[PDB]
C-alpha cells in the first residue's frame, strides 16, 4: 500500500484541510487509504488491503518510526533501490513493479531518501539526472558496443516529466494560463475531474502556491537555519495559499535564498531534499512532517494530471532546453547511450514561428557537439540557420555522439461541418502548414540531411489515413524522402482497427524502408481485445462501410473464410442502398472501385472543381491536380466517379455517414480477425515497412492485465504468445508517450529484457538477441542520410 | 559637493541618477528601486553567508516580490483585465494604507528596510541637470510626488526652475 | 535581437577592409568576384530615367553614394538635373 500514501486525491484533501497541531490522523488517513485505492485499484479485494495496510503500520511500529513521507519512502527506498557498481540501481526482480509505481510517484524524492539512509559506497561523487534503471551485464555491454537507436521523441517540451514540475514552479503564472486555457475545453474538464472532481482553475493556482511555499518553508528546514519565526502564525496549509503571511501585523513572506542561483534546478532540489532527509534521520516534527507529506501529494498530483493531459508554455520552452534533452539522451560517460536519435517535432504555421524553432534545434544540437567535439568550427557562435549548417557539415558519424533528424508531424483535428467535402479547414492549413516546410528547406536545401520524415499523430478516428495521400506525394517530391504514419493505435473496432492499417498500407506513398508508428491494431489478439467489453460496439457509419467493404476484399481470397466474407458483401450493397440512398443497383466490385478512389484529392479538377478551368501554373502540386484529373476521366468508366462525388459533396451523404450504427462486438469469429491480421502482415512485410512499438511501460490500452501480455511479444515471436501463420515484421524501438513520470529509452530496453528472462523463462544471451533485433531495426529503417 | 559630504545622524547617499542618462522610456520608481538594490545587494555580500545575513536578506527577497505585482502595471502600457483579478489581494500586514496593490506604502516600506540594513537615519537620492532634455523631466516629477513620501527619506534635484514652469 | 547576433559577427578571412559592420565593403570585394569571373576589367551599372516616380530617384541617388565608390564599377545616369535639383 506503499504507492496510495503518495498518490491519491482524498488524502490531499483530508491532510490539507488538517490543521497542523493536531497529530491523530491514522484514522482519517487509514479511511483516505483504502478510497483512494478502491477508486484505483477497483479489483483489489478488501481482506487482501485491510491485511496489506496493517501489515505496513506494525512495519513502521517495528522500525520504531512515524507514519509519513519520511517513513513511507525509507520502505520504498529499501525495497526498491539497491546499491550495485554503477551506484544506486533497481533489482532486476522487482523492476517490474517499479514501473508500475512510476505512473503514480515521482523517483526523485526515493533516491534522495535512499542516498540519506543507504548511501553508496565511500560517499563516491554521485550525480542523479536520469531514471534509475536495472543492471544486467549482458545488456550493459551491448549499449557499449551497439549503442540504442531511438525512433519517436516529442522534442516539443522537456526530457521526462519529473522536471516539467519544477518547470510548474518556475512558472505559476503560465502554467495556470495553460492549464486554463485547456480547461475551456470540455475534453480537459472531463478529464480533470476524471482524476479529481474537486478541481477548479481556481484551485489549481493554490495547489500550485501551496507546493512553492512549502519548498520554500522546508529549505529553511534543509539549510539547518532556524525557523524565521512567523510559523508561530501557521495553523493550516491554506495559509500557503497567498504567499504572504502575517503575524502580529507585521510584514512577511515565504520565499527564501537558497546557495545555488538557480532555485528550480534539478540539482537543487536533490540537494535540498538530501539534506532535509539528513536532519529528520531519526525523528521529525510533526507539522512539517506533514508539510512534506503535502507537497508530495501536489507534486504526484500534477505528474498524474500531466500525464493524462498530454493523451504559452510551449514557446517559452522550446529555447535552448535541447541542449538538456540531447545530454539527458547522451546519458553520463564520454559514449552517447543512444547513437540514432530520431526527434519529432510540430510544425507551425507561421513562417517566422517554425524558422525560430527549427534553428533553436539545430543550434542546440551543434552546443552538444562542441561539449563533446573539441575541434575547430568554421563559426564558433553560429546564431544563424546557415552558420549551424556549415558547422555541421564538418562533423562524420563514428559511432559515440548522438545523430539527429527531425521529423515533422502534422496534427489532425476534428472534421468541420461545411466546405463542400469532410475536411477542408483541416486541410488547408495542413496544406499551409507543408507549403511553410517546403519552401522554407528549399530556400536552405542542405536541410534535407537533417529534415528528412514526416508524420501525423493527433488521433485516427478525426481524419482518416488516405486523407494524407495528396500531400504526402507532394512533399516526397519536395525531397523529403521518409513518410512515417502514427496508425492504428486507436480505433472504435479491431476489425475496423485492422483497415484503418490497410489504409495506410494501400493508400498513402509509403516506399520501402518508411515505418509506422503504434500498429497495435495488429497486435492485439482478438480474445484478449473483447476482455471487458460491451456485447455491441458502436461506430459511425462510413467507418463501418470502409469495413464492410475490406472485410470482403481480405476474406473472399480465403478458401474456407468464405461465409464471413459473402454476407459482408451481401449487407455491404444493404448499407451503401442506406448512405449513397441510391435506387439503381450497385455491386461490390463498384463499391471497391469507388472506395479505391478515395485517396484522390477532393479540389482535383474534373472530380469537384468544373472540368473546364483554365490551367493552374505549374506548382508540385499540379502533378497532383491532373493526376487525380486525367485517370478519372479515362479507363471509360465514369459511373464510380459520380457516386464518390456525393461521397463529398452530398448534404445527405455526409450526414448519413456520420450517423452512428450498432455492430455487435463479436461480428467476426476469434479465428476469423486474425486472418485479417495475418493479412496485413503479408502485405506490409512484402513492402518491407516497420512498425513503431510503443513503451510497455505504457498503460494506455486499458486491455492488457500485466506487461507480460504485451503485442510487442507476439511481433518478435515468443512461443506460448506467437499466434499460427503470423508474418514476422520488422519492428523498431521508440519511447514518445510512456505514461510514467521519469523515462529513457535504456529503461524500455530493460523492461523489454526483464520480462522475457523472468515471466517468458529465456536465458540472457537469448533474451537479448529478441530485442537486439528491435533496437537494431531502428538501425536499418533509420531515416538519417547516408 | 553634496555626495561627497554626506559621504563622510548618518545619511547614506546614493549615486547621483538623471533621467537624462537613460532610455526614454525607462521610468523612475523603477531606477530608484535598482538603485537601491545594487547598494543593499552589496552590503549583504559582504557577510558572505552569515547567520544574520540569511535572516536579513530573507527580509529583502520577501518585500522586492511585494513590490514587483503593483508595479508591474506600469511597466507595460496597456492595462490587461487579467491583472483586476491578480491585482487584488488580501493582506493586513506591512499596514496597507489602501488595497489592491498600490506602491505608495510599499515602496515606504522598501525604504525603510534599507535604513535598518544599512545602519542609516535617511535615504538621500540626488539629480543632475535636466536642462538638457526637460521633456523627459514629467515621469520625475512624478514620482517625486507620488512614490517620495516618507519622513526617512530626502531628494535633492537641481536645474532651471523656469523649465519645470514651462 | 536575433538581428544583434545577426551583426557583430567575427570573420577573419578575405580581409576586409573595413572593421565592423558594413555593406560597401563587403559589396565590393561581391563586386570583385563577379568582375573576375566574367574576366572584365570593370562592370557597368546604367540607370534609368525617375521622371515618372522620383520619389525612389533619392533612393538611387543615395545608393550611388553609400554604394558604390570603387573604380571596379562605373555608373551611367540620365535624366534631367533639374528634377533631380528639385
Amino acid at each position: 500500500m506503499e504507492r496510495f500514501l503518495l498518490n491519491s486525491t482524498v488524502l490531499l484533501y483530508r491532510l490539507s484541510t488538517v490543521s497542523l497541531d493536531e497529530v491523530s490522523l491514522d484514522e482519517r488517513v487509514e479511511s483516505s487509504v483504502f478510497l483512494a485505492q478502491y477508486e484505483q485499484a477497483r479489483s483489489l479485494p478488501d481482506h487482501v488491503a485491510k491485511s496489506a495496510w496493517s501489515y505496513l503500520v506494525q512495519q513502521i511500529k517495528q522500525r520504531n518510526m512515524k507514519l509519513g513521507p519520511v517513513a513511507i519512502l525509507r520502505l520504498i527506498a529499501e525495497k526498491f533501490i539497491k546499491n550495485e557498481k554503477g551506484g544506486p540501481k533497481i533489482d532486476l526482480p522487482m523492476f517490474s513493479e517499479w514501473q508500475t509505481l512510476m505512473s503514480r510517484v515521482s523517483c526523485l524524492p526515493i533516491i534522495a531518501c535512499h542516498q540519506v539512509f543507504n548511501p553508496g559506497p565511500a560517499s563516491q561523487e554521485y550525480s542523479f539526472r536520469w531514471p534509475l534503471y536495472p543492471y544486467h551485464p549482458t545488456v550493459e555491454d551491448y549499449i557499449t558496443r551497439e549503442c540504442l537507436h531511438e525512433t519517436h521523441q516529442h522534442l516539443n517540451g522537456s526530457t521526462s516529466a519529473e522536471e516539467c514540475w519544477l518547470d510548474a514552479l518556475k512558472h505559476p503564472e503560465a502554467c495556470l494560463r495553460d492549464f486554463e486555457k485547456g480547461w475551456a475545453s470540455q475534453e480537459m474538464k472531463q478529464l480533470c475531474a476524471q482524476i479529481d472532481p474537486s478541481l477548479t482553475p481556481r484551485i489549481f493556482k493554490d495547489r500550485l502556491q501551496i507546493a512553492c511555499n512549502i519548498r520554500e518553508i522546508l529549505c529553511r528546514v534543509a539549510q539547518g537555519v532556524e525557523l524565521p519565526e512567523w510559523i508561530a502564525s501557521m495553523q493550516n496549509p491554506q495559509q500557503l495559499a497567498n504567499s504572504t503571511i502575517l503575524h502580529n501585523g507585521r510584514e512577511y513572506g515565504f520565499a527564501t535564498v537558497w546557495p545555488i542561483d538557480d532555485k528550480y534546478s534539478q540539482e537543487s532540489e536533490f540537494c535540498w531534499l538530501t539534506g532535509l532527509l539528513e536532519k529528520w534521520r531519526f525523528n521529525a516534527p510533526e507539522g512539517l512532517e506533514r508539510l512534506l507529506w503535502i507537497y508530495l501529494l501536489i507534486q504526484n498530483q500534477y505528474l498524474t494530471l500531466l500525464v493524462q493531459r498530454d493523451d504559452t508554455e510551449l514557446r517559452e520552452e522550446t529555447e535552448k532546453s535541447y541542449l538538456s534533452r540531447f545530454k539527458h539522451a547522451h546519458g553520463a560517460g564520454v559514449y552517447s547511450q543512444v547513437r540514432y536519435l530520431e526527434g519529432r517535432f510540430a510544425p507551425k504555421s507561421d513562417p517566422n514561428k517554425m524558422q525560430k524553432l527549427l534553428f533553436s534545434v539545430l543550434r542546440g544540437y551543434w552546443e552538444y557537439l562542441s561539449a563533446h567535439m573539441s575541434m575547430e568550427w568554421v563559426h564558433e557562435k553560429p546564431l544563424t540557420i546557415s552558420q549551424v549548417l556549415d558547422n555541421l557539415e564538418l562533423v562524420e558519424p563514428h559511432g559515440k555522439c548522438v545523430e539527429l533528424a527531425l521529423v515533422p508531424h502534422f496534427i489532425k483535428r476534428k472534421p468541420k461541418n461545411g466546405e463542400a467535402y469532410p475536411h477542408a479547414l483541416l486541410f488547408k492549413d495542413l496544406k499551409n502548414q507543408a507549403a511553410i516546410l517546403m519552401d522554407m528547406l528549399k530556400s536552405e536545401p542542405r536541410l534535407t540531411g537533417w529534415i528528412r520524415g514526416v508524420d501525423a499523430a493527433a488521433n485516427e478516428m478525426h481524419a482518416p489515413p488516405e486523407l494524407f495521400c495528396p500531400l504526402f506525394r507532394v512533399l516526397a517530391k519536395s525531397g523529403i524522402a521518409h513518410f512515417t504514419y502514427h496508425v492504428g493505435e486507436d480505433f472504435p473496432h479491431l476489425i475496423s482497427g485492422i483497415r484503418s492499417i490497410d489504409d495506410a498500407l494501400r493508400f498513402l506513398p509509403l516506399r520501402n524502408g518508411d515505418r509506422l508508428g503504434h500498429c497495435t491494431a495488429i497486435g492485439i489478439t482478438p480474445s484478449i481485445w473483447k476482455r471487458s467489453l460491451p456485447l455491441s460496439l458502436s461506430m459511425t457509419k462510413e467507418t463501418r462501410l470502409l469495413d464492410l467493404v475490406f472485410i470482403w476484399r481480405e476474406l473472399r481470397s480465403h478458401p474456407e473464410l468464405l461465409r464471413y466474407a459473402s454476407d459482408a458483401a451481401i449487407e455491404a450493397v444493404r448499407l451503401a442502398h442506406k448512405v449513397f440512398s441510391l435506387e439503381e443497383e450497385v455491386s461490390i466490385t463498384t463499391l471497391d472501385q469507388v472506395f479505391e478512389m478515395r485517396g484522390l484529392l477532393a479540389e482535383s479538377e474534373g472530380l469537384l472543381s468544373e472540368l473546364n478551368e483554365p490551367l493552374k501554373p505549374k506548382s508540385l502540386w499540379l502533378e497532383e491536380y491532373e493526376r487525380a484529373r486525367e485517370l478519372v476521366k479515362t479507363t471509360g468508366m465514369k459511373r464510380p466517379l459520380k457516386l464518390y462525388k456525393q461521397w463529398l459533396t452530398s448534404d445527405n451523404v455526409r450526414k448519413q455517414r456520420a450517423e452512428y450504427v450498432e455492430v455487435a462486438l463479436e461480428y467476426l469469429p476469434d479465428e476469423a480477425v486474425v486472418a485479417l491480421q495475418q493479412a496485413v502482415m503479408a502485405k506490409m512485410a512484402d513492402r518491407n515497412i516497420a512498425i513503431e512499438c510503443p513503451p510497455t511501460s505504457n498503460t494506455r490500452i486499458s486491455q492488457y492485465r500485466n506487461v507480460s501480455e504485451h503485442h510487442i511479444f507476439r511481433w518478435m515471436g515468443l512461443p506460448g504468445e506467437a499466434i499460427e501463420g503470423d508474418v514476422p515484421m520488422s519492428i523498431c524501438l521508440g519511447s514518445d508517450d510512456p505514461g510514467i513520470f521519469a523515462a529513457d529509452l535504456k529503461s524500455e530496453f530493460y523492461h523489454l529484457f526483464v520480462v522475457l528472462t523472468r515471466k517468458f523463462g529465456l536465458s540472457p544471451a537469448d533474451a537479448l538477441r529478441k530485442v537486439a533485433e528491435v533496437n537494431e531495426n531502428g538501425r536499418i529503417y533509420r531515416f538519417h542520410d547516408v | 559637493s553634496v555626495v561627497k559630504s554626506l559621504n563622510s545622524v548618518n545619511i547614506k547617499c546614493l549615486p547621483t541618477i538623471d533621467p537624462t542618462k537613460l532610455p526614454r522610456h525607462e521610468p523612475i520608481l523603477v531606477t530608484v528601486t535598482a538603485r537601491l538594490n545594487k547598494m543593499v545587494s552589496d552590503k549583504l555580500k559582504g557577510y558572505w553567508a552569515s547567520n544574520d545575513y540569511r535572516k536579513q536578506k530573507e527580509q529583502w527577497q520577501n518585500h522586492l516580490a511585494q513590490l514587483q505585482r503593483g508595479l508591474h502595471l506600469l511597466t507595460d502600457k496597456e492595462y490587461k483585465p487579467e491583472y483586476f483579478s491578480d491585482a487584488l489581494k488580501l493582506d493586513a500586514q506591512l499596514d496597507y494604507s489602501i488595497g489592491g496593490q498600490d506602491l505608495s506604502e510599499i515602496f515606504e516600506e522598501l525604504v525603510k528596510r534599507a535604513c535598518e540594513i544599512l545602519d542609516c537615519k535617511a535615504i538621500l537620492i540626488t539629480f543632475d541637470d535636466i536642462d538638457t532634455q526637460f521633456d523627459a523631466g514629467w515621469d520625475v516629477l512624478e514620482s517625486i510626488r507620488k512614490f517620495f513620501n516618507s519622513r526617512k527619506l530626502v531628494v535633492v534635484a537641481t536645474g532651471d526652475l523656469r523649465l519645470y514652469s514651462q
